[PDB]
């Protein structure tokens, strides 16, 4: 016997105040029962299980599936139960790694740890909560009852603890060897390095010797899996990676659920081919939620999909990671809220693309969507790369200091370059901070009867210019508005404006291009088209000239 | 040595809170670190059972080499119960404020001497990330009092009371606080003798039993405030007297005396708003009463050690930033203004972040308590950028303005 070290259990608990399961196992049938009997037989043979006493009052469900067409049988634990009532563990695999972070490799084997998978010791004072019982022919006779030595398939725990487990194994390996990479996927390994295949192949039968010194047994026969690998929904290839084949169906009618399906495979596209946009088909997907439902797409809808089918027409392939060069993002505006990234390292070679979508919200502008997309890059960098590219963006460096200075709040982007190519994101107004010499001032206001929901709104200038316009089916709100678009609609180029509406002053601030609100977007036309606009508040009711003989006229 | 018991609040778990991402030099940074303090047995590694997570970074202080690491223990520290049964409270030094120099020593070290009560220690769990997830993160938990956790002075005051012991009793003018992992030492001499008191205070530390040589002075004494000041004019605008009308129709709000009719009248008729307007004596009157009125301390103001502070902010531009702190409404318990640049010139974020840090460093002096920031700024672009620019031990809370506030303009 050569002695082999012990695998140290990880001591479980069930959550405070819970107890472990007590369920009823269910018939069998006889051929059931025996092909359980001899599994069980084998697996306590192996010191899987052990058959306890009646003493122990835990009991979860067993059965038997005989696989698809076949005569072979399988034992399955149904651990519902006990799981409901098992302590949370720490999840490692969240977090899965992107493979734009991965660095290429020249060789990378695959490791079959089958035998670790079911081999895993139980916290000894955990295994009663495992018990099950065979069933027993007839039932003229006590169940043959067992409880689990090691890490059961389908139990709470067992993930975690194999992976801590095996983690914990390959540490010393993977820290005295620098020159290889090791990752742990269900019950495979794999090793990649840069080694030349003969230093490579030397590695892999230096780790086979170091598990076997925990009595980890790995076959003779060699893996037949070779790159490239077929992996969370990707290939990943020695020198470069994409998404496994995303085909688009043809349909003459789109259900809900087949929109979903769509999205979610634009989406996931979207990661390589540059370009991909899902606004008009998400749209259709809106309330509802009756699955089956079918939906006519629009014009939009469907000159998205061409659009989408034409960047999927052939394969494109994103490269791997090199440390050694600066990582670069460029962005272009698509419209309608809708914003396309890459980021590479070489010319024309990406490591990664992806989108972003405007933030749902009443009002917005393009700096700020272009803002918040920049930040979702930084961050989305820093899980990948661990930093931050250098951005290529489509704006000018004068338009973006102009932005930042007057802007209310803080705001602020990191390194990044002008790169001039249409459409480019620009400021289309921005007003004055002074009253303007020589330019007309409009007093303006709005009111409206919360009941009726009649309204009037206008102004009076100090040229005696004046306008009132009466208005049904309005609020106050509406009217402060309406009011503010009167007097940029009738006065020249250079304008001054007082208004009282802290509302309208809210807006304005927020120096929205953009809008839901109808009038929100004429005031902005008409801001696009002067030359100078200040604007000014008051305090309502105060007296002040112009404000009240205005706000009179316009209440009644 | 021998473990003062601790507990969470009743009814609830430790916390779990998502760690997140941070850069290859935070990283390689922690990984060094960590190293060191697992060899020194201050944090040992943990196992899947351990469900619980604090997030952890690392920063740099005030013209350093070297990184320093830094849990973000706020999640904990509201959960952790509350310290009573020795220590019933510790009674602000009002006095502290009012000295003319006020140095702050980072202290934590201290507290790694000090075991962690072996049920609690689970609850401090962190992680050191890797770059993409490629490898399992890093796990540990604490073994001994960690820095930034509320029970650490708490528990390790009365060693503390004894190491400070002669140094108190052989200067009784010096005041001596402490806030989490800092130390507040005020002194009324002269900056060299003050200097010199505070290295004297070092070796106390130094010579018993092991960035404590650091310091970074404040000066308390010389912190001014910002009273509602109106425009001394003698050609006053349409617009001007708009402004001053709303200006005092906002401070009508704090100062209920504040009267606007008189000057309202001066816009009588609808006129340009660049047209100069002479005030009328009635007009002249009212201002000069409001004037006066505008020198007072605002009416039942006061403080409750119950209830949060609030402190506002607002960007006043060219690096230029006013800030309230209060608890009810138009009381302001202290209003300021920051027109510095320490760097941050073209980064608005970085300006916030000092911004954030002074005005916690004021709120700890003068309340001992940190207080609840409302940040001009977008939730993303803050939490994306603010632990770059982060220079202190201790973090606030804080909320997001999305609206524009009207008030900017008068505390311009
Ligand atoms: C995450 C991961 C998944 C698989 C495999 C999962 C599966 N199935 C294999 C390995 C070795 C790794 N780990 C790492 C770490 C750093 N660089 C790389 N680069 C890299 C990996 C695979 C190929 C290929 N072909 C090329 C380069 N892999
Ligand atoms: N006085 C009006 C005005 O300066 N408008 C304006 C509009 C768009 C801009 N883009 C800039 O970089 N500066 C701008 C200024
Ligand atoms: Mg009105």
């Amino acid at each position: 016997m050569v002695p082999i070290s012990p695998i140290e259990t990880v001591p479980v608990k069930l959550k405070p105040g819970m107890d472990g399961p007590k369920v009823k196992q269910w018939p069998l049938t006889e051929e059931k029962i025996k092909a359980l009997v001899e599994i069980c037989t084998e697996m306590e043979k192996e010191g899987k299980i052990s058959k306890i006493g009646p003493e122990n009052p835990y009991n979860t469900p067993v059965f038997a599936i005989k696989k698809k067409d076949s005569t072979k049988w399988r034992k399955l634990v149904d651990f519902r139960e006990l799981n409901k009532r098992t302590q949370d563990f720490w999840e490692v695999q969240l977090g899965i790694p992107h493979p734009a972070g991965l660095k290429k490799k020249k060789s990378v084997t695959v490791l079959d740890v089958g035998d670790a998978y079911f081999s895993v010791p139980l916290d000894e004072d955990f295994r009663k909560y495992t018990a099950f019982t065979i069933p027993s022919i007839n039932n003229e006779t006590p169940g043959i009852r067992y409880q689990y030595n090691v890490l059961p398939q389908g139990w709470k725990g067992s993930p975690a603890i194999f992976q801590s487990s095996m983690t914990k194994i390959l540490e010393p390996f993977a820290a005295q060897n620098p020159d290889i990479v090791i990752y742990q996927y269900m019950d495979d390994l794999y090793v990649g390095s840069d080694l030349e295949i003969g230093q490579h192949r030397t590695k892999i039968e230096e780790l086979r010797q170091h598990l076997l010194r925990w009595g980890l047994t790995t076959p003779d026969k060699k893996h037949q899996k070779e790159p490239p690998f077929l992996w969370m929904g990707y290939e990943l290839h020695p020198d470069k990676w994409t998404v496994q084949p995303i085909v688009l169906p043809e349909k003459d009618s789109w259900t809900v659920n087949d929109i979903q399906k769509l999205v979610g495979k634009l989406n996931w596209a979207s990661q390589i081919y540059p370009g991909i946009k899902v606004r008009q088909l998400s749209k259709l997907l809106r309330g509802t939620k009756a699955l089956t439902e079918v939906i006519p797409l629009t014009e939009e809808a469907e000159l998205e999909l061409a659009e989408n089918r034409e960047i999927l027409k052939e394969p494109v392939h994103g490269v791997y990671y090199d440390p050694s060069k600066d990582l670069i993002a460029e962005i272009q505006k698509q419209g309608q809220g809708q914003w396309t990234y890459q980021i590479y390292q070489e010319p024309f070679k990406n490591l990664k693309t992806g989108k972003y979508a405007r933030m749902r919200g009443a009002h917005t502008n393009d700096v700020k969507q272009l803002t918040e997309a920049v930040q979702k890059i930084t961050t989305e960098s820093i899980v990948i790369w661990g930093k931050t590219p250098k951005f290529k963006l489509p704006i000018q460096k004068e338009t973006w200091e102009t932005w930042w200075t007057e802007y209310w709040q803080a705001t602020w982007i990191p390194e990044w370059e002008f790169v001039n190519t249409p459409p480019l994101v620009k400021l289309w107004y921005q007003l004055e901070k002074e009253p303007i010499v020589g330019a007309e001032t409009f007093y303006v206001d709005g009111a409206a009867n919360r009941e009726t929901k009649l309204g009037k709104a206008g102004y009076v200038t100090n040229k005696g210019r004046q306008k009132v316009v009466p208005l049904t089916n309005t609020t106050n709100q509406k009217t402060e508005l309406q009011a503010i678009y009167l007097a940029l609609q009738d006065s020249g180029l250079e304008v001054n404006i007082v208004t009282d509406s802290q509302y309208a002053l809210g807006i304005i601030q927020a120096q929205p291009d953009k809008s839901e609100s109808e009038l929100v977007n004429q005031i902005i036309e008409q801001l696009i088209k002067k030359e100078k606009v200040y604007l000014a508040w008051v305090p309502a009711h105060k007296g002040i000239g112009g404000n009240e003989q205005v706000d009179k006229l316009v209440s009644a | 040595i021998e473990t003062v018991p601790v507990k969470l609040k009743p009814g609830m778990d430790g916390p779990k809170v998502k760690q997140w991402p941070l850069t290859e030099e935070k990283i390689k940074a922690l990984v060094e670190i960590c190293t060191e303090m697992e060899k020194e047995g201050k944090i040992s590694k943990i196992g899947p059972e351990n469900p619980y997570n604090t997030p952890v970074f690392a920063i740099k202080k005030k013209d350093s080499t070297k990184w320093r690491k830094l849990v973000d223990f706020r999640e904990l520290n509201k959960r952790t119960q509350d310290f009573w049964e020795v220590q019933l409270g510790i009674p602000h030094p009002a006095g502290l404020k009012k000295k003319k120099s006020v140095t702050v020593l980072d202290v934590g070290d201290a507290y790694f001497s000090v075991p962690l009560d072996e049920d609690f220690r689970k609850y401090t769990a962190f992680t050191i990330p890797s770059i993409n997830n490629e490898t399992p993160g890093i796990r540990y938990q604490y073994n001994v009092l960690p820095q930034g956790w509320k029970g650490s002075p708490a528990i390790f005051q009365s060693s503390m009371t004894k190491i400070l012991e002669p140094f108190k009793k052989q200067n009784p003018d010096i005041v001596i606080y402490q806030y989490m992992d800092d130390l507040y030492v005020g002194s009324d001499l002269e900056i060299g003798q003050h200097r010199t008191k505070i290295e004297e205070l070092r070796q106390h530390l130094l010579r018993w039993g092991l960035f404590l040589w650091m310091g970074y002075e404040l000066h308390p004494d010389k912190w001014t405030v910002q009273p509602i000041v109106l425009p001394e004019k003698d050609s006053w605008t349409v617009n001007d007297i708009q402004k001053l009308v709303g200006k005092l129709n906002w401070a009508s709000q704090i100062y209920p005396g504040i009267k606007v009719r008189q000057l309202s009248k001066l816009l009588r008729g609808t006129k340009a708003l660049t047209e100069v307007i002479p005030l009328t004596e009635e007009a002249e009157l009212e201002l000069a009463e409001n004037r006066e009125i505008l020198k007072e301390p605002v009416h039942g103001v006061y403080y409750d050690p119950s209830k949060d502070l609030i402190a506002e902010i607002q960007k006043q531009g060219q690096g230029q930033w006013t800030y309230q702190i209060y608890q009810e409404p138009f009381k302001n318990l202290k209003t300021g203004k920051y027109a510095r640049m320490r760097g941050a010139h073209t980064n608005d974020v970085k300006q916030l972040t000092e911004a954030v840090q002074k005005i916690t460093t004021e709120s700890i002096v003068i309340w001992g308590k940190t207080p609840k920031f409302k940040l001009p700024i977008q939730k993303e672009t803050w939490e994306t950028w603010w632990t770059e620019y982060w220079q202190a031990t201790w973090i606030p809370e804080w909320e997001f303005v999305n609206t524009p506030p009207l008030v900017k303009l008068w505390y311009q």
